[PDB]
RNA sequence: GUAUGAGUAGCGAAAGACAGGUGAGAAUCCUGUCCACCGUAUGACUAAGGUUUCCUGGGGAAGGCUCGUCCGCCCAGGGU
RNA sequence: UAGUGAACCAGUACCGUGAGGGAAAGGUGAAAAGCACCCCGGAAGGGGAGUGAAAUAGAUCCUGAAACCGUGUGCCUACAA
RNA sequence: UUAAGUGAAUAAGGGCGCACGGUGGAUGCCUUGGCACUAGGAGCCGAUGAAGGACGGGACUAACACCGAUAUGCUUUGGGG
């Protein structure tokens, strides 16, 4: 009966962070796609 | 099961003729003449059979 | 009888309420609890008339042990223990009375549950 | 020259079906008996129409009328106020709403 | 947006009773008494996780599956 | 309910770990002059007295339809498929 | 007086017509925002540190805007009363 969304603080930022969306050319697509809508939280 | 139809406005009211509130026996006191329940201690009077009962 | 709860819980209920009225002589409860307390209190004052060892050693059921009631000193702190009150006060009060040591009066329904409420006294 | 003072109480947090039960028992009677009638019914809608009649009596005294012993409850209403709306988590994932209702209550006290 | 079903089903495993408080109001808040339940845990300390819920004083429109003078709720200060 | 998704503190609240998806919400009066004071009630809420041309324009504030819920009354209704 | 026969009236509740209220915001009027274009300008910013942001600044400060330890702003040249 374990359910999914079992949080850490490390894993949120070493998967969905900032540096692992700056170290590609696809994380930059993600960031420059969110900046078009101009959402507040760019990434977690 | 499942109700087959909307019941109309008439059969709302034809049920509810036995959904009343009624009030039973209301005597009047001796020491105040105020309308209070039979066989019960008269609360504002504090008396029953002419005695300071509710005192403590 | 009147079932109110499970089996042993009625013994707990009536030892609770009938070791009261020995101490206070007024009680405010519901209707049906008052009728069971009628029967059990008047069965436990007729032991207060005898004064034997069987009067004591049948009062070991419906008497809570460590229960005090004090209007008392000479030069001391001396304590009646709510069974001593039966075998010293309520016996000689109704030494000449026959049965029927109680009154039940009908006051009001309770605000929370519309349960009608009731006063018990002795004399 | 006018009789028949008014008194209301708006958005009372009681359901409008249940409060029409009590107002069955008041329409057409004298004022001085209907208060005694209200004091023995054990309902939530009992201890509100008391306050409505007492404010209506105070209006008829301090504004217009005389003769408290000669007042008749002639009219009494129940209308529906606005409703709150909330939900409840019902089993197997879904949810079903819950209404919460309110009523407006008026009572008119003529003389005779 | 509003009906019908309908003032129906349900109110999410348990033991409470009395006296005295406070209060516009009390089964449901506070105090006392006895009774009862677990006790390799319904007791103690901590790692994550939550992010001010903690403490002090006030409040009752909404939340609390009823009530509520009470709260892990609201107002105002303050503690790491 | 149109016109950008958005006339209003909107890519906001909300939802999914994530890339992503995404709402609802305009109007008192010319002027706030937004009801001093009295009365019932713990308050909420109302009734007088006032402001205002108008308060059934009282802050959910222009006009205010329909379903739906009530009150009062002219006529009918307990041998009827 | 007896006998035969004929039989009205009332409503626990309900239906229709009228009249007055309550919830709810269609419709009438309005515009603080959009849509599609016209004519002209302009068609790059950046290691002298960019676009986009985090944190802070007011007497009180939760938010928006403006600003940046010289922080709700400083110097100079023209306008204006
Ligand atoms: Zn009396």
């Amino acid at each position: 009966m374990k359910r999914t969304y079992q949080p850490n603080k490390r894993k949120r930022q070493k998967v969905h962070g900032f540096r692992k969306r700056m170290s590609t050319k696809n994380g930059r697509r993600v960031l420059a796609s969110r900046r078009r809508k101009g959402r507040k939280v760019i990434s977690a | 099961a499942v109700p087959a139809r909307r019941t109309s406005k008439a059969k709302k009211a034809k049920r509810r003729t036995h959904y009343k509130l009624t009030i039973k026996g209301l005597n009047a006191c001796s020491n105040c003449g105020e309308m209070k329940k039979s066989h019960h201690v008269c609360p504002a009077c504090g008396h029953y059979d002419g005695k300071d009962v509710m005192s403590k | 009888r009147k079932l109110g709860r499970t089996s042993s819980q009625r013994k707990a209920m009536l030892r609770d309420i009938t070791t009261d009225l020995i101490i206070n002589e007024r009680i405010v409860t519901t209707e049906a609890r008052a009728k069971e307390v009628r029967s059990t209190v008047e069965k436990m004052i007729t032991l207060g008339k005898r004064g034997d060892l069987h009067a004591r050693r049948q009062a070991a059921t419906f008497v809570r042990n460590e229960v005090a009631s004090v209007r008392e000193e000479d030069e001391s702190i001396v304590v009646e223990s709510a069974l001593q009150k039966l075998f010293n006060d309520l016996g000689p009060r109704f030494a000449e009375r026959q049965g029927g040591y109680t009154r039940i009066l009908k006051t009001e329904p309770r605000r929370g549950d519309a349960a009608p409420m009731v006063v018990i006294e002795f004399v | 020259q006018i009789t028949s003072a008014k008194a209301t109480a708006k958005t009372v947090r009681t359901s409008p079906r249940k409060a029409r039960l009590v107002i069955d028992l008041i329409r057409g009677k004298s004022v001085a008996d209907a208060i005694s009638i209200l004091k023995f019914t054990p309902n939530k809608s009992a201890g509100i129409i008391e306050k409505v009649l007492m404010s209506a009596v105070a209006n008829a005294e301090n504004n217009f009328d005389l003769d408290v012993e000669s007042l008749v409850v002639s009219e009494a209403f129940v209308n529906e106020g606005p409703t709150m709306k909330r939900f409840r988590p019902r089993a197997k994932g879904s949810a079903s709403p819950i209404n919460k209702r309110t009523s407006h209550i008026t009572v008119v006290v003529t003389e005779k």
